[PDB]
């Protein structure tokens, strides 16, 4: 899971080393709490 | 002094000659030309070391060759080509504005590296060891990086001969596939190609098709014979992915991710097959009845594809499904295999739907509508919820993935009676997990002591089905 | 014909920009344009 995939791609939906590579912003429960 | 005097000094050397073409003196043009000629030496290799090992010379003197083949042409061909890969993949239309255009021999020789890499690679999953990740790895990157448009549009013959006998030689890989697990299930060449197709066959096809399906190249390098050949492919993946066989128990994932991006790909709608005479890309429409006979054709558009059902039919099952309580244990190729492709193909079927352009209906290629994605998705919501607490895998996460595209024309009104009781199962479960939590608080961890696995495991699944499920949420 | 709306908060010296009410993002996930700066003599709106 990079959850890269869900944010990244909602943008057209919406028409407007793995330790440094690897954040946790892309959570979907932080992400859900933000959009809601 | 010099210029005090006013005694101009030039350069004294200006070009001479143009030194223009930039068809030959660029240096993709001639990287290409080496690469191309170190796989065609491999190849050559390649026969040899099959002649000579089952014959009296085991032994290879091209150790060497090999090794420098293997460790550093394929590498290079990976990297390079994931960092250039706009530059390769644009054309009139400008998807890097700074600068590139790769030229049409350029995007000819990539066309045929990949070809060259495919015949390699065909039945050849043994002799390179580990080198198998790395040809996969490169054709995969090739294939993303293939131009289909520009090269069929202006391309050597013989490089467009070799493009269309690559997917005639996958198709006839995988209807050796069916045919020798048919009737051979029970039981070293069906074993080996059994393996090279898991190993290669269905990533290469499944990165081809989703690339052409992106990039909308269906509807100019998949026609005629190759329309044929991608006929065969679809009926091959389809039975695949709906026989019950232990050897597709465990690879049935990779056939429906494949039948997903085929589906993506394909411009001719094989499911809704009555409205297949306005479809202008129709080998049916094209080819004619002399040339149909003559090729192995049915003769008929609906008895194209017998064993897959129409798209209403399947609609049926699909709202059977999840109503009769069916679980994944039970019947899991329905939902592994044909909820990926009917969420491809409704995502690419939408834009010639009706309701995109209600002028000239009924003379469009398909009959789907906003109203089928949101039956659809409502069905899946419905899967989903069935099975949350019990016969969970990965299959929640991955159908997760495929059904984003259906999510762009959902109405509102689904929410009312479909988006509620789905976090009301979540609250229940999470409730009762903390629930023991305020039971147990003083043990709480990874081993095994005092029946923490049960909360472990309750966690793990409750997590899963939240990325089952907030995917969905967020883009809804 | 966008819209950008332009906010300063000197209170916690931030400053966020959005494109037609979507908050604009950098290259991490941050929604902070300049995360931190001095006050000095004050800021005014600008454009060029």
């Amino acid at each position: 899971i990079n959850n890269m995939s869900f944010l990244i791609t909602d943008t057209k939906s919406k028409m407007s080393r793995k330790g440094d590579r690897y954040s946790m912003q892309t959570s979907l429960i932080v992400a859900a709490l933000k959009r809601l | 002094f010099l210029q005090i005097n006013g005694y101009a000094v030039s350069r004294g050397f200006k070009d001479l000659e143009l030194d223009t073409p930039s068809i030959e003196k660029r240096f993709a043009y001639s990287f290409l030309q080496q690469l191309i000629r170190y796989v065609d030496e491999a190849h050559q290799y390649i026969l040899e070391f099959d002649g000579g090992s089952r014959g009296k010379g085991e032994h290879f003197p091209y150790e060497q060759e090999i090794k420098f083949f293997a460790k550093v042409v394929l590498p290079l061909i990976d990297q390079y080509f994931k960092n250039h890969r706009l530059y390769f993949l644009s054309a009139a239309s400008r998807p890097l504005c700074s600068g590139g255009h790769a030229s049409n021999k350029e995007k000819e020789m990539v066309t045929s590296l990949f070809c060259k890499l495919g015949v390699l690679v065909r039945h050849r999953i043994s002799l390179f060891g580990n080198d198998a990740t790395s040809i996969v790895n490169c054709l995969h990157i090739l294939g993303q990086t293939l131009d289909a448009r520009t090269v069929m549009k202006t391309g050597l013959e013989s490089v467009k001969s070799a493009l269309r006998a690559f997917l005639d030689n996958a198709a006839e890989d995988l209807e050796k596939t069916m045919e020798n697990l048919k009737q051979g299930q029970f039981t070293k060449g069906v074993t080996q190609i059994i393996n090279y197709t898991t190993v290669a066959l269905l990533p290469m096809l499944s990165s081809l098709f989703e690339h052409i399906g992106q990039h909308q190249f269906g509807e100019d390098l998949i026609l005629e014979d190759v329309q044929v050949s991608c006929y065969r492919i679809l009926t091959s993946l389809y039975a695949l992915g709906t026989s019950k066989s232990i050897y597709v128990e465990r690879q049935r994932s990779a056939l429906g991710e494949c039948l997903a991006a085929f589906a993506g790909a394909f411009p001719v709608a094989f499911l809704e097959t009555h409205l297949d005479k306005h479809n202008i890309y129709s080998i049916y429409n094209t080819k004619s009845s002399r040339e149909r006979a003559a090729l192995s054709l049915p003769t008929n558009v609906e008895d194209v594809c017998p064993n897959i059902p129409s798209l209403e039919k399947l609609m049926e099952e699909i709202v059977e499904l999840a109503e009769s309580g069916i679980r994944y244990t039970q019947m899991p190729h329905v939902m592994e295999v044909i909820l990926p492709m009917l969420c491809s193909y409704m995502s690419r079927w939408w834009e010639h739907g009706p309701e995109n352009n209600p002028e000239r209906a009924e003379m469009c290629c398909t009959a789907l509508n906003s109203e089928h994605m949101n039956t659809l998705l409502g069905n899946i919501l419905k899967i989903i919820y069935n099975n949350l607490g019990i016969d969970e895998g990965a299959w929640m996460k991955r159908l997760a993935v495929f059904s984003q595209p259906i999510i762009n024309k959902v109405k509102p009104q689904l929410l009312k009676t479909h988006f509620l009781p789905l976090m009301e199962k979540l609250k229940k479960k999470a409730a009762t997990v903390v629930s023991e939590e305020d039971h147990l608080k003083a043990e709480a961890r990874g081993d095994m002591s005092e029946a923490e696995l049960l909360i472990l495991d309750e966690f793990t699944t409750l997590a899963r089905d939240l990325y089952a499920f907030y995917p969905l949420l967020i883009r809804f | 014909g966008d819209v950008v709306g332009c906010m300063v908060d000197m209170n916690e010296h931030t400053m966020m920009f959005t494109l037609n009410g979507e908050i604009l993002l950098d290259d991490s996930g941050s929604e902070l344009a300049f995360k931190d700066f001095d006050v000095g003599d004050g800021f005014i709106p600008v454009c060029s």
